[PDB]
């Protein structure tokens, strides 16, 4: 439990290379990097005129992107704490999501691009080095909820228009498919591989590549490690919406859902594949968390114990445990093998808005309406 | 108020 934020915390993320570094965003228009070894602040990121809504590390660990209510995006250096230039303008409403291009589809010695979605129904591709809007993906007729840069050169966006759109980065922003199965606001979106996409060339030990060539190697190595289970690369996608349901996809392979996984009694606000894509877990406003099979999408078990709406879930690296935050101020980490609660955590005094597992599975962070960051260590 | 991304455009 460490202070240092003047407003309610809205987001957080651990470093893809170490469990000692964590960035976070609040409504005090600032962001902060932390030392998880000493539980103390490190840097303060300033230059935003409004709430910092979402933060996203770079899969190489060199750059920190940040999205805000002020319709702009800022890139930062995690060690120095300096803004790497002027803001990234061209959005007319607030930023909803950030998605980085994975290292394996990125040339060695070169830096990965950045994708951002907004309430303006568009998604802009930025050049992090040259600082410019390379592409502007538009076509959604309502707010875009979430965007994910797939490890196969495709970007998937979900929106309030009950539609999930697929974008091709190898065709310079061309839209190749438009998925229409949902019947309400698509709230979130998770890929079977976005753990590998997030950590790029790093691993569970934190071993860094010695040369940009090695980074190009391990990036494709870690990605093929997971997306291949039959002999060829296959990445899956789950969507969550306000129609109480979810859909499993193999979008490139087929424009039609693999399964319609149903059973939640209220809207599904968050969904997350396992780090190995084996399980699927969904958090909903009916105070429940349901567990599904990552391969075919069959219902497995229900996680019970929350008294209020569940806001978000985060997977541990060992694919056995997972942590959740809810409106009822508490954090709970569940065990997939016992299909029930592992240990209950001393939670906050108010609503908890964000959680995260460290990549090595050592520490767990959280923050919310009481303006206080909390760190838990397994 | 300062609500998160998913709680914007949501009411009590």
């Amino acid at each position: 439990a460490i202070a240092g934020h003047g407003s309610t915390i809205l987001c957080s993320a651990f470093a893809p290379h170490t469990s000692s570094r964590m960035v976070t965003g609040a409504g005090d228009n600032t962001a902060r990097i932390w030392d998880c070894d000493t539980q103390t602040p490190m840097h303060t990121l300033k230059g935003h005129y409004n709430w910092v809504l979402c933060v996203s590390w770079s899969p190489d660990g060199e750059v920190i992107a940040t999205g805000s209510m002020d319709n702009t995006i800022r890139l930062w250096d995690p060690k120095s704490g300096q803004c790497l230039g002027d803001a990234l303008r061209g959005h007319s409403k607030w930023i909803t999501s950030l998605s980085w291009e994975p290292i394996h589809l990125v040339k060695p010695g070169s830096k990965p691009r950045l994708a951002s979605s907004s309430k303006d129904g568009t998604i802009k591709i930025w050049d992090t080095v040259s600082r410019v809007c390379q592409y502007t993906m538009s076509g959604h007729t309502n707010s875009v909820s979430c965007v994910k840069w797939g490890g196969q050169g495709l970007l998937y966006s979900g929106s309030h228009d009950r539609t999930v759109r697929v974008w091709d980065i190898n065709s310079q922003g061309r839209c190749i498919n438009i998925l229409k199965s949902h019947a309400h606001w698509v709230n979130h979106l998770s890929l079977s591989t976005d753990y590998a996409l997030r950590i790029g060339a790093f691993d569970h030990t934190g071993k860094k590549p010695s040369t940009p060539e090695e980074a190009q190697k391990k990036a494709l190595e870690n990605y093929e490690k997971i997306c291949k289970k039959n002999g060829n690369s296959e990445e899956m996608m789950v969507t969550a919406s306000d129609d109480y349901t979810m859909f499993l996809w193999n979008p490139l392979k087929s424009t039609k859902p693999i399964a319609r996984m149903t059973g939640h009694q209220k809207l599904v606000n968050h969904v997350a594949f396992s780090p190995d894509g084996r399980y699927i877990v969904s958090a909903s406003f009916d105070n429940s968390i349901k567990l599904w099979d990552g391969r075919d999408g069959k219902f497995i078990s229900t996680f019970r114990g929350h008294v209020a709406s569940v806001y978000q879930v985060a997977w541990s690296s060992d694919c056995r445990l997972l942590v959740s935050c809810s409106k009822d101020t508490t954090l709970k980490v569940w065990d997939v093998r016992t299909r029930k609660l592992s240990v209950d955590l001393p939670g906050h005094k108010d609503e908890v808005y964000t959680v995260d597992w460290s990549v090595d599975g050592k520490r767990v962070c959280s923050g919310g309406k009481d303006k206080m960051v909390r760190l838990w260590t397994h | 108020d300062a609500l998160p991304t998913y709680l914007l455009d949501r009411e009590q």
